[PDB]
């Protein structure tokens, strides 16, 4: 469970399937088992959230990651394809509070969501940080260069 | 001035310390490290 949590990394589906479909079999407390995976009027709605679960599991970090990839490629990292992607991400656009990218065209999509509205933090970023690293060289380098000739 | 007046006071020249206060001064204050800024991007809109 906390493992799904930290980080996340990707997810399988069907590897969830073993780890908790194991549990509902395996009885050492066997109730809230039942009534979250277990019950079927609302245990099986619970497997939807399972599944709006799993399939956030892959929006939250493809939303924190993937700059340039294709679409297939996708919805194979996604473990869901085409058809599922757009119904398992139509879902999850109704969210309308995670930004994202995809054209067809052929079946390709791309990236980079703002369109770069940058020319300022490349100034910012670069040049100060690098900058003022560079300053700090004198005052750093030259200081230990002095040390390795205090110690010579 | 019954009884009064002020005196000369010249603020005279240290050779030991006027070229080196004129050096932390100045080189203490160009740039600092004379390396820094050698903003810029928001005082466009102020200043047009």
């Amino acid at each position: 469970l906390l493992k799904l949590f930290t980080t996340m990394e990707l997810m399988r589906w069907s590897t969830l399937v073993e780890d908790y479909g194991m549990e509902l079999r395996k009885g050492s407390l066997e109730s809230p088992a039942t009534d979250v995976f277990g019950s079927t009027e609302e245990g099986e709605k619970r497997w939807k959230d399972l599944k709006n679960r799993v399939v956030e599991h892959n929006i939250r970090i493809m939303a924190k990651y993937y700059t340039r990839i294709t679409m297939k490629r996708m919805a194979q990292l996604l473990d869901l394809s085409v058809d599922e992607s757009e119904a398992f991400l139509s879902n999850l656009v109704v969210n309308k509070t995670i930004f994202a990218k995809v054209d067809r065209l052929a079946g390709i999509i791309n990236f980079q969501r703002p369109k770069d509205p940058n020319n300022l933090l490349n100034d910012w970023s670069q040049k100060l940080n690098s900058l003022m690293s560079l300053v700090n060289k004198t005052t750093h380098l030259i200081a230990k260069e002095e040390m390795i000739h205090n110690l010579q | 001035n019954r009884h009064y007046y002020s005196i000369t006071i010249n603020y005279r020249k240290n050779e030991l310390e006027q070229k080196m206060l004129l050096n932390l001064h100045k080189k203490s204050w160009m740039e600092g490290l004379t390396l820094q800024d050698y903003v810029v991007k928001e005082m466009l809109e102020l200043a047009k």
